[PDB]
C-alpha cells in the first residue's frame, strides 16, 4: 500500500524531478526560461521532424524541397517558419538563461554550469548546421566563411577543413553531412539536458537573493507547474506573433536565392544569435587569434565560477557589480549590432573597443569590483 | 568472551577498585 | 588555491609522480603518432617506415 | 624464466604496460599487415593487378 | 642526557652457552624482582596433522604435576614466594616464565628445570585436561578476532604446517594419548633449542651456575635419528569467508607475504605499517589523527576498530591489516585501506615517514619496559635472530629508513601481490577476491 | 570621509530593506556552512527566521516599512567570530598539510 507516484520507478523519478521537488519560494520569473528552453527544444525536435519528412538533402533539390514545404505541403509553411523562428526563440531563452545564471551567481553549481556550457556549444553547432540546410545564398556562403576558420588552426587545420567539407568546398557532400549531424545532435542535447537537471537536483535551485532557502521551500507541482505554464503561454505568444505576422523579420532576404558558388551576396552575415561572436572574430586581424578569441568568447563561462571573488553569491546586493553586468549586456548588444554592419569606419574601431571591453569586464572589472565590494562591507 | 571452565574463569574476579582509563591513540581500558 | 598547493611535500609529491606522468605522456605521444599515422615521425623508425 | 623478467621490466607499472602495448601496436600492425598481404598475394598469384601491371 | 646517550647506556644482554647447548642469557638491572623463563622452539609449525595440538596439551599439563613435585605442591611453592608462573605457546615458540623476586632466583630456576624436564604427564590428569581444552576451544570460537586470524593462517599457508592452529582441531585433542605427548616432549624440549632467559635483579654468573647445576641433565641428542627439520611453508594467496549474519560485527583480515625474522626489510615495513596506524571506536583522536585511514574512519564512523599487523615467522610472514566494522562498511574500508597501501607504494612523503619512525621508536622503547617484557624479548630474540638486538642497532636501522626506502619496500611487498583475505560475520559486502586483487594495483602508476 | 561612503553603500546595497543583517547575505561555502552549524541556538533561530522573512518578501516583491530597516549602526556581526575561527582552523590544517 503506497503511492504509485512515489513507488513506481518511472513515477518516482518524475515525482522527484518536477512534482515534489523542493523549490525555492522566491524564485523570480527569470527562472521560467529554464523550462522555456526545454519546451523550445521539444518544439524544435517536433517541427524539425515534420520538416525532415519533406526535405531532401541533395543540392539539386534542397532549395526546391524547402519551397515545396512552404507552398505545397498542407500547412507546411506553418511548420517551416515555426522552426525558423523557434530557433531564434530558443537562442533568446538561452541567452537570458546564461544571463540569469551569471547575475544571481548560479555558476557556483559547477557541474550544472559546465554542462550548460557544453549544451550552449552543442546548440550553437546544431543551429549553424540547420541554417546551412536550406541551401540559400546566406546558407552556402556563411557555411563557407565559418568553416574556413578551421584553416587557421596550425598544422592539421587545412586537412580538418577538407575533412569537414568532405572535399574541396561546401558542396553536395557537406549538405547531406550537415543534415545528418543536425538530425542527430538535438538528441544529444536532450541527453545532456537530462544530465543537467540531474546535477541541478543534487543541490537544488538558487533563489534571487543568493542565500540558501532550505527553510522556505515549496512543492514544485501546485505552484511552479502553473508558473511554467504561464511562461510557456507567453513564449508561445511571442513565437506565434513572430511566425504569423512577421516571419521574415529575424532572417535575411538573400537566403531566398538559390545557392550560386560563382557569386556572393552583397553582405555575408550569419544568423543574429551568432553576430555577437562574429564581431569578435572580426576584431583581430590575426586569423588564428580571431579563431581563438571566437572560442574563448564562449569558453569564458567555464572560467567564470573561478573569478568569483565577492563574499556574497548573487548580484542582488551588489550595485557596482550590477552596473558592471549591465555594461556587459550593453557590450554584447553592441557587438551584435557591429556584426551586421560591414567592415568600415567607424564600425571597425567600435568593434575592437567592444571586443576588448567584453573580456575586460568579465576578467578584470568584475573581480576587482567584487574585491572593492567586500572591503566596502567590513569583509 | 564466553567462560565455561574453572581455569579460564580464574582471574576474572576483582580484588581492587574499578579504575577506568582512556587515551588519545590507545584504546579504552578498565581494571 | 595556489597558496595551499605550493609546499615542500607538495613539490615532493610532484617529483614522485614525475616519472609516471612523463611516461604517461610518452604513452600518449606514441599512441597519437600511431593512430594518426604521423608520417613525419614514422619515417625515422627503422622497420615501420618501410610501410610507406 | 624470461617471463619473470618481462613482468618486472615492462608489466609491473600500469603506465609502462600501456607503453609496451602502444609500441607493440606499431610493430604488430606492420608485421601483421605484411604477413596477411603476402599470404593473400600468394593465394591468388597472377590474378591481382599488382602481378599483371608490368606488361602495360 | 639525550636519547642517543640513554640508548648506549642500556644494560647489555650477556649470553652464555652450556656444553649441552642451552643458551643462558641475562640482563642485569637494579630492580628487586626478576623474570626467569625458558623459551623452547616448539609450536604448531613443528607438528604433523596426526598430533596437531600436542604443544597446547603439554603446556596445559606442565604446571599440573612433576616427578619431584607431585602436583599442587608445585603450585604451593610458586605461591608461597609470591611468584606468578605463566606460559604462552604460539605457532613457533613455547615458553615458561616465573615472575619472582631476585632473592628467590635459585628456587625459581629449579622450578623451571622441573617443569621442562621431569614433567609427570599422568594419564588421569591427561583425561582431566582433555575436557578443559575442549571447553577452551568453544571459548576461542567465541573470540571472533582469534578465529579470524586462524582463518587467515589456514587460508594463507594452506597445505603447510603453519596453517595448523595452535590448539589443534577438536578431533586430535580427543585422541592425544600419553604416547603422543611424550614424543613431543622428548623431540622438541631439547637443550640446543632452548633459551634460559632472565631479567631484573639477576646476575649473569648466578644464572650460569644455576643453569649448570640444574639443566645439566638436559639432552641434546634426538633419539634414534629423528631430527624434526624446518619445513619451508608456501604462501598461497587465497580467501575464506565464514559468513554468519547473526554476528553483530564483521571481522576482515587481509595480509600479503611479509618477510621473515631475518630480512631487515621488517624495519621499513613496520614504519610503513606505523604510517597506516591503528584505530578503535574509543580513541578520542577523532577526525584529527594523522593516519589517513584513522581520520576517515572516525569522520564517517566507518569501522569499530582496525589494526595493522606484521606477524613474522622464520621464513615468511603475514603483513597487513585486520578491521572490525558493520555490514555496510566492509567494502568501503577495502577501498580506503588498499588505497592507503598503494599511496605508500607510489608516493610516501618524508614527513609521514619521519612520523612513522618516531612511532616505531616509541613502540620499541615502551614495549621493553618492565622485567617480563625484557625477558620475553631476550627469549624471543635468541630464538629468532640468534642474538638480542640492542636498542642502538634498532635506532640505526630506523634512522636509515627514509621515504625512498619505504616506497621501494612497499612496492616490493605490497604492489600487485595476491592477498590472503579472510572474513567472518555478515561479510556480504566484502568485495570479491577479483575486486581485491584489482585494488592491489593502481592504474595511475 | 570613508565611513560615509561605507554608509552610503550599506544603504544602496538593499539587504537592509529586507530586514537582513550583513552576515545573512554571505555565500554558504563549506567554511560558512560549518560556521553556521557552530552558531548558538538562539542566534541560529533568529538567522533562520530573518532569512525566511526575507525570502517571503522577495517572493512577493516587497520590502519592509522604513522603520523596520536594519540600521548601519545596529548591524551586529554575529557570524564574524565563528567564521574567523573556522578560517583559522582551515588555515592551520592547510599549513600542516604543506
Ligand atoms: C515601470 C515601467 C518599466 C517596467 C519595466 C522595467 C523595470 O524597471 O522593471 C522593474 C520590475 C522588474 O524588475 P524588478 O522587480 O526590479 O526585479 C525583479 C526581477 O525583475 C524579476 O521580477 P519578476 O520575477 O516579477 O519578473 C518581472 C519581469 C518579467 O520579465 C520577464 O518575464 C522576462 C522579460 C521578458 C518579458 O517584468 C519586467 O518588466 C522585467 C523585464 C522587462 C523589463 C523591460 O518590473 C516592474 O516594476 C513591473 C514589471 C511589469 C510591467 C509593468
Ligand atoms: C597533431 C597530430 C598529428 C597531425 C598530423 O597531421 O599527423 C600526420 C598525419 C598524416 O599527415 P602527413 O604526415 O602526411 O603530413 C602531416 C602534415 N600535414 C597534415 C600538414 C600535411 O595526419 C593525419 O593522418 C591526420 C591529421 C589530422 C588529425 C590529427
Ligand atoms: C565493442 C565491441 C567489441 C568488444 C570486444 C572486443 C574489444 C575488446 C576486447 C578486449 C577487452 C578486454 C581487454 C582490454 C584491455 C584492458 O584494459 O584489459 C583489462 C586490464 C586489467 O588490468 P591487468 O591486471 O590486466 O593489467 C594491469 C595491472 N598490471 C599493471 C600489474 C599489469 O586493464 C589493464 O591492463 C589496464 C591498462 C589498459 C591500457 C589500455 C590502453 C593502452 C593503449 C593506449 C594507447
Ligand atoms: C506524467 C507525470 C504525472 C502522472 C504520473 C504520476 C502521478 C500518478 C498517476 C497515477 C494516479 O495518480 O493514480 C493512478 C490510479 C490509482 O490511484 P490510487 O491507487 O487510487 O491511489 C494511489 C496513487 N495512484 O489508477 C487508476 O486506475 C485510477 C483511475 C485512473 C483514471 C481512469
Ligand atoms: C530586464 C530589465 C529590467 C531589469 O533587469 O531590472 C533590474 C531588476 C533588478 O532585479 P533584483 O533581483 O531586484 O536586483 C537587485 C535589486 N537590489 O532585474 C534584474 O536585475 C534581472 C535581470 C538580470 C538578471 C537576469 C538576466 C538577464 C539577462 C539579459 C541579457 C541577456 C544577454 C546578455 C547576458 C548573457
Ligand atoms: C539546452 C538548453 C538548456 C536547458 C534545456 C536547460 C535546462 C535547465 C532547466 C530546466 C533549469 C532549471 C530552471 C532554471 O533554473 O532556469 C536549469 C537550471 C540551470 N541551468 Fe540550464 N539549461 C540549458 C542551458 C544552460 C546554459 C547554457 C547554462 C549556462 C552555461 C545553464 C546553466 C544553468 C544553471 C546555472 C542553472 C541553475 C539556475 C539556478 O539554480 O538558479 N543552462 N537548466
Ligand atoms: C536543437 C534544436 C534545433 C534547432 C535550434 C534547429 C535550428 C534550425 C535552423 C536555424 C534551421 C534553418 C531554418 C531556416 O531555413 O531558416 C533549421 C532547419 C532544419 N532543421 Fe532544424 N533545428 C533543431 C532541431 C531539429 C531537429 C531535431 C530536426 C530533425 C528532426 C531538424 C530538422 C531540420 C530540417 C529538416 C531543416 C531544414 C528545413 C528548413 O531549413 O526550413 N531540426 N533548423
Amino acid at each position: 500500500m503506497t503511492n504509485i507516484r512515489k513507488s513506481h520507478p518511472l513515477m518516482k523519478i518524475i515525482n522527484n524531478a518536477f512534482i515534489d521537488l523542493p523549490a525555492p519560494s522566491n524564485i523570480s520569473s527569470w527562472w521560467n526560461f529554464g523550462s522555456l528552453l526545454g519546451i523550445c527544444l521539444i518544439l524544435q525536435i517536433l517541427t524539425g521532424l515534420f520538416l525532415a519528412m519533406h526535405y531532401t538533402s541533395d543540392t539539386t533539390t534542397a532549395f526546391s524541397s524547402v519551397t515545396h514545404i512552404c507552398r505545397d505541403v498542407n500547412y507546411g509553411w506553418v511548420i517551416r517558419y515555426l522552426h525558423a523562428n523557434g530557433a531564434s526563440m530558443f537562442f533568446i531563452c538561452l541567452f537570458i538563461h546564461v544571463g540569469r545564471g551569471l547575475y544571481y551567481g548560479s555558476y557556483m553549481f559547477l557541474e550544472t554550469w559546465n554542462i550548460g556550457v557544453v549544451l550552449l556549444f552543442t546548440v550553437m553547432a546544431t543551429a549553424f548546421m540547420g541554417y546551412v540546410l536550406p541551401w540559400g545564398q546566406m546558407s552556402f556562403w556563411g557555411a563557407t566563411v565559418i568553416t574556413n576558420l578551421l584553416s587557421a588552426i596550425p598544422y592539421i587545420g587545412t586537412d580538418l577543413v577538407e575533412w569537414i567539407w568532405g572535399g574541396f568546398s561546401v558542396d553536395k557532400a557537406t549538405l547531406t553531412r550537415f543534415f545528418a549531424f543536425h538530425f542527430i545532435l538535438p538528441f544529444i542535447i536532450t541527453a545532456l539536458a537530462a544530465v543537467h537537471l540531474l546535477f541541478l537536483h543534487e543541490t537544488g535551485s538558487n533563489n534571487p537573493t543568493g542565500i540558501s532557502s532550505d527553510m522556505d521551500k515549496i512543492p514544485f507541482h501546485p505552484y511552479y507547474t502553473i508558473k511554467d505554464i504561464l511562461g510557456a503561454l507567453f513564449m508561445m505568444l511571442i513565437l506565434l506573433i513572430l511566425v504569423l505576422f512577421s516571419p521574415d523579420l529575424l532572417g535575411d532576404p538573400d537566403n531566398y536565392t538559390p545557392a550560386n558558388p560563382l557569386n556572393t551576396p552583397p553582405h555575408i552575415k550569419p544568423e543574429w544569435y551568432f553576430l555577437f561572436a562574429y564581431a569578435i572574430l572580426r576584431s583581430i586581424p590575426n586569423k588564428l587569434g580571431g579563431v581563438l578569441a571566437l572560442v574563448a568568447s564562449i569558453l569564458i563561462l567555464i572560467l567564470m565560477p573561478m573569478l568569483h571573488t565577492s563574499k556574497q553569491r548573487s548580484m542582488m546586493f551588489r550595485p557596482l557589480s550590477q552596473c558592471l553586468f549591465w555594461m556587459l549586456v550593453a557590450d554584447l548588444i553592441t557587438l551584435t549590432w557591429i556584426g551586421g554592419q560591414p567592415v568600415e569606419h567607424p564600425f571597425i574601431i567600435i568593434g575592437q573597443l567592444a571586443s576588448i571591453l567584453y573580456f575586460l569586464i568579465i576578467l578584470v572589472l568584475m573581480p576587482i569590483t567584487s574585491i572593492i565590494e567586500n572591503n566596502l562591507l567590513k569583509w | 568472551r564466553s567462560f565455561l571452565c574453572r581455569e579460564s574463569l580464574s582471574g576474572q574476579a576483582a580484588g581492587r577498585p574499578l579504575v577506568a582509563s582512556v587515551g588519545l591513540n590507545v584504546p579504552a581500558s578498565v581494571r | 588555491m595556489l597558496s595551499r598547493f605550493l609546499g615542500p611535500r607538495y613539490r615532493e609529491l610532484a617529483r614522485n609522480w614525475i616519472p609516471t606522468a612523463s611516461m604517461w605522456g610518452a604513452v600518449g605521444a606514441v599512441g597519437l603518432v600511431w593512430a594518426t599515422d604521423w608520417r613525419l615521425i614514422l619515417d625515422w623508425v627503422p622497420y615501420i617506415n618501410g610501410k610507406f | 624464466t624470461l617471463t619473470a623478467r618481462l613482468y618486472s621490466l615492462l608489466f609491473r607499472r600500469t603506465s609502462t604496460f600501456a607503453l609496451t602495448i602502444a609500441v607493440g601496436a606499431l610493430f604488430f600492425e606492420r608485421a601483421f599487415d605484411q604477413g596477411a598481404d603476402a599470404i593473400y598475394e600468394h593465394i591468388n598469384q597472377g590474378k591481382l593487378w599488382k602481378h599483371i601491371k608490368h606488361k602495360y | 642526557a639525550t636519547y642517543a646517550q640513554a640508548l648506549q647506556s642500556v644494560p647489555e644482554t650477556q649470553v652464555s652457552q652450556l656444553d649441552n647447548g642451552l643458551r643462558v642469557a641475562s640482563e642485569q638491572s637494579s630492580q628487586p624482582t626478576c623474570t626467569v623463563g625458558v623459551w623452547i622452539d616448539a609450536g604448531s609449525r613443528y607438528e604433523n596433522e596426526k598430533n596437531n595440538g600436542a604443544g597446547y596439551f603439554v603446556e596445559h599439563l606442565a604446571f599440573k604435576g612433576t616427578k619431584n613435585r607431585p602436583g599442587s605442591a608445585l603450585e604451593k611453592e610458586v605461591e608461597s614466594m609470591g611468584a606468578h608462573l605463566n606460559a604462552y605457546s604460539t605457532r613457533e615458540h613455547t615458553a615458561y616464565y616465573i615472575k619472582a623476586l631476585s632473592k628467590d632466583l635459585p628456587k625459581a630456576v629449579e622450578l623451571l628445570a622441573d617443569i621442562v624436564q621431569n614433567c609427570s604427564l599422568e594419564d588421569s590428569q591427561i583425561e582431566k585436561e582433555r575436557d578443559v581444552i575442549l571447553q577452551e576451544l568453544q571459548e576461542n570460537d567465541s573470540s571472533m578476532r582469534d578465529v579470524v586470524f586462524d582463518y587467515l593462517h589456514a587460508t594463507a599457508f594452506q597445505g603447510t604446517p603453519l596453517a595448523q592452529s595452535v590448539e589443534g582441531p577438536s578431533e586430535n585433542v580427543r585422541k592425544l594419548s600419553r604416547a603422543d605427548l611424550t614424543e613431543y616432549v622428548s623431540q622438541h624440549y631439547k637443550a640446543p633449542r632452548m633459551v634460559l632467559a632472565a631479567a631484573g635483579g639477576v646476575e649473569h654468573r648466578q644464572l650460569l651456575d644455576l643453569a649448570q647445576k640444574h639443566f645439566s641433565s638436559l639432552s641434546g641428542t634426538y633419539v634414534e635419528d629423528a631430527v624434526p627439520a624446518f619445513t619451508p611453508c608456501r604462501f598461497t594467496g587465497s580467501e575464506i569467508r565464514h559468513r554468519d549474519d547473526a554476528l553483530p560485527l564483521a571481522h576482515v583480515a587481509i595480509a600479503v607475504e611479509g618477510p621473515g625474522w631475518a630480512n631487515p626489510d621488517n624495519v621499513p615495513l613496520q614504519v610503513a605499517n606505523a604510517i597506516i596506524g591503528h584505530y578503535d571506536s574509543t580513541y578520542g583522536g577523532g577526525t584529527h589523527m594523522s593516519s589517513t585511514l584513522a581520520s576517515v574512519a572516525a569522520t564517517r564512523k566507518l569501522c569499530q576498530s582496525f589494526q595493522t599487523f606484521n606477524i613474522c615467522y622464520a621464513e615468511t610472514g603475514l603483513l597487513g591489516a585486520h578491521f572490525v566494522c558493520d555490514n555496510m562498511s566492509i567494502d568501503d574500508m577495502m577501498f580506503f585501506l588498499q588505497g592507503q597501501w598503494m599511496r605508500l607504494c607510489t608516493s610516501a612523503t618524508e614527513s609521514e615517514v619521519v612520523r612513522g619512525k618516531n612511532i616505531l621508536r616509541n613502540a620499541l622503547v615502551s614495549h621493553l619496559d618492565g622485567t617480563t617484557p625484557v625477558c620475553e624479548d631476550i627469549g624471543r630474540s635468541l630464538l629468532t635472530y640468534g642474538r638480542r638486538i640492542p636498542l642502538a642497532e634498532w635506532e640505526s636501522r630506523i634512522a636509515e629508513v627514509d621515504a625512498s626506502v619505504v616506497r621501494e619496500v612497499c612496492s616490493k611487498y605490497f604492489y600487485d601481490q595476491c592477498p590472503a583475505v579472510a572474513g567472518l560475520g555478515p561479510i556480504e559486502q566484502l568485495p570479491d577476491y577479483n575486486r581485491i586483487r584489482s585494488g592491489m594495483f593502481w592504474l595511475r602508476f | 570621509w570613508l565611513e560615509g561612503i561605507r554608509k552610503w553603500y550599506y544603504n544602496a546595497a538593499g539587504f537592509n530593506k529586507l530586514g537582513l543583517m550583513r552576515d545573512d547575505t554571505i555565500y554558504e561555502d563549506d567554511d560558512v556552512k560549518e560556521a553556521i552549524r557552530r552558531l548558538p541556538e538562539n542566534l541560529y533561530n533568529d538567522r533562520v527566521f530573518r532569512i525566511k522573512r526575507a525570502l517571503d518578501l522577495t517572493m512577493r516583491q516587497q520590502i519592509l516599512p522604513k522603520e523596520q530597516w536594519t540600521k548601519y549602526e545596529e548591524d551586529k556581526f554575529y557570524l564574524e567570530p565563528y567564521l574567523k575561527e573556522v578560517i583559522r582552523e582551515r588555515k592551520e590544517r592547510e599549513e600542516w598539510a604543506k
